[PDB]
């Protein structure tokens, strides 16, 4: 499953006549696009590789 | 008869209301909708509120619809349900508003809140203006404004024109009519009147005050020139000294210099000026140069 | 005869109703359906409600159908089954509504709820307007609005124009007709009247009040100018001082300055102004400059 | 009659006020909006304050 979440504050005079606002006009925007399932599990780094990335000498 | 014709009561004032609306029923005199997109956009908004959802993209050419602005005056102490007159003026490129009908229009003030709803038929005289009209009792008040009237014990009368002498005369008239400490002059267009508490007592006091008669003292001498309309109006207090006047294409009925004697009465001033035999267009330049020379005594105002 | 011609009862007010409909039976004077898609779309909606399902995509050119807006006034205390008159105005690019017939049309207020259904025949006078008409008893009321009338013991009378003196006169007339504590003046266009409880007692009290006679006090002097229709209307209280008037292409019947004497009566003002011998178009500029100079005493309003 | 016609009181003076506005209801005598962009811009501002977003 895929999740799209949006939050923000929008000035009411910036709304167009088709009741549509572009996202660049929204103040204090929060945009999230995440997923789950094994497709999302296949894009996470393993724990030993994460520790080797964080704690390598170089 | 004199107090109501010279002063205003504090807290009693009008306001302005504006709104946007549409006029239908025109005989092909509406604006070009291809050049004004707001007419078609607001028509789609009205239809969508009513329940009709037209598709977008398709062109609409209309001849009977005109976008207008509606202006109105909010009266003092207004109650909901009362009727006021409105003025309807066309915006865009409409031809005429002859026999039109105004739909529902909210009338808002500067606080962006509604105060009246307007709907009616536009009357055009039918030269005469064609993009402007007036509707009698075309709007209904629907929001009341709270007032501070009734509280306190003092009320200020505000003069239309500033004068210490006129304010003193008004204060003396109220004092000799009602009592000793009835009124107090604050400044040249503000007189404070002491009234008892309660709404009925203040209403009765104002009804007795407003119909009083007060002699009007002589005012400042002033000459008003409107060059746009080509009019010159003088005052009863205008006087004149003796001077000499020279003007192009003018002569004594035979030298070029014409002598004007000193005049105190207004009729003498009119007689002396008509002895020059000049047009009002030339008289404006004559009066301006006379005021610069100091022979003219009144103050000159160009409106 | 005087109370009903000067005041209104609180809670007794009209409303506005609007709706959208179609007019059929025209003699080829309908709007161009190729430029107005809402006419064909609403016709398809009407046929689909009736039971006819036309296919989409195919063009329809009509000459006898015109899209219209219907306006109506909701009367106070309205009951279902009563009839009101409606005004039908054409929208789009229709030619004329001569001999048309209006189909069923819901009439909704600002609350987006129905209140009346309209159907009838449009009467056009047949210059005269061709895209507007009026139907007598063309709509039937079908929703009643609850009222607060009958409850309480006080009722407010609202004046058409604000005046402390007129409100005091109305209160004194009611007090000398009915009793001591019958009425109380609140403000310049609001008078509170005490009434007994019950609907029948209040109806009887209002029937006795509304036909009373009350003398009308002199009002404020006011001069109204309508430049769009070219009309100037003065008042009975307008007075004049002595001044001098100069105007282009005007002269004494022979100088350019014309003297106007001070006038108190209205007939003297009319005689003094007709001595100038000016057109009303020039008289507007003369009156505006006279009010700026202070020789004119009435307040000037431009409608 | 003479003091008021020759002198002025200290602290008693007029001032100047200015503003910008629009005039509607003309019979086709308005300015060319293709050459004056401020007219259309302020009209859009007035409509957006009123509630219409062109």
């Amino acid at each position: 499953t895929e999740f799209i979440r949006f939050s923000g504050v929008v000035n009411p005079r910036t709304i167009s006549g088709s009741n549509s606002v572009p996202s660049t006009q929204v103040a204090d925007a929060r945009i999230e696009y995440v997923g789950n399932g094994y497709i999302n599990e296949a894009q996470n780094m393993g724990w030993l590789q994460r520790f080797f990335l964080n704690l390598s000498p170089m | 008869e004199r107090i109501r014709d010279l002063t205003s009561v504090q807290g009693v004032r009008e306001n302005s209301l504006i709104g946007y609306g549409l006029v239908v029923g025109l005989d092909g005199t509406g604006d070009q909708t291809t050049q004004t997109p707001f007419t078609t956009q607001t028509l789609n908004n009205m239809l969508s509120q009513l329940g009709i959802t037209v598709p977008t993209g398709t062109n609409m050419q209309l001849k009977n619809v005109a976008a207008v602005m509606v202006t109105a005056s909010y009266p003092p102490f207004a109650r909901q349900g009362q009727t006021i007159d409105v003025v309807v003026s066309s915006m865009g490129n409409a031809k005429s508003l002859r026999g039109g009908t105004l739909l529902m229009t909210p009338l808002k003030g500067v606080d962006s809140q509604v105060y009246a709803l307007a709907q009616g038929n536009i009357l055009v005289g039918g030269v005469n203006q064609l993009n402007g009209g007036r509707i009698t009792n075309g709007a209904i008040i629907e929001r009341e404004l709270p007032t501070q009237f009734g509280a306190g014990n003092t009320i200020n009368l505000q003069l239309n024109d500033e004068d210490f002498t006129m304010a003193q005369q008004i204060t003396d008239a109220i004092n000799r009519a009602r009592g000793y400490g009835s009124a107090t002059a604050l400044d040249a267009r503000t007189v404070q009147v002491r009234v008892p508490s309660g709404n009925s007592s203040q209403v009765r006091f104002l009804a007795d005050i407003q119909n009083m008669e007060v002699n009007v003292t002589p005012q400042d001498a002033k000459v008003v020139i409107n060059s746009r309309t080509g009019s010159v109006v003088m005052n009863r207090e205008v006087t004149l000294d003796s001077c000499a006047v020279a003007q192009g294409n003018l002569s004594v009925t035979g030298g070029s210099l014409q002598s004007v004697r000193s005049s105190a009465n207004l009729n003498s001033v009119v007689r002396a000026l008509n002895a020059l035999g000049a047009t009002p267009m030339d008289l404006m330049s004559i009066l301006q140069s006379m005021q610069s020379a100091g022979c003219l005594r009144a103050k000159l105002e160009i409106i």
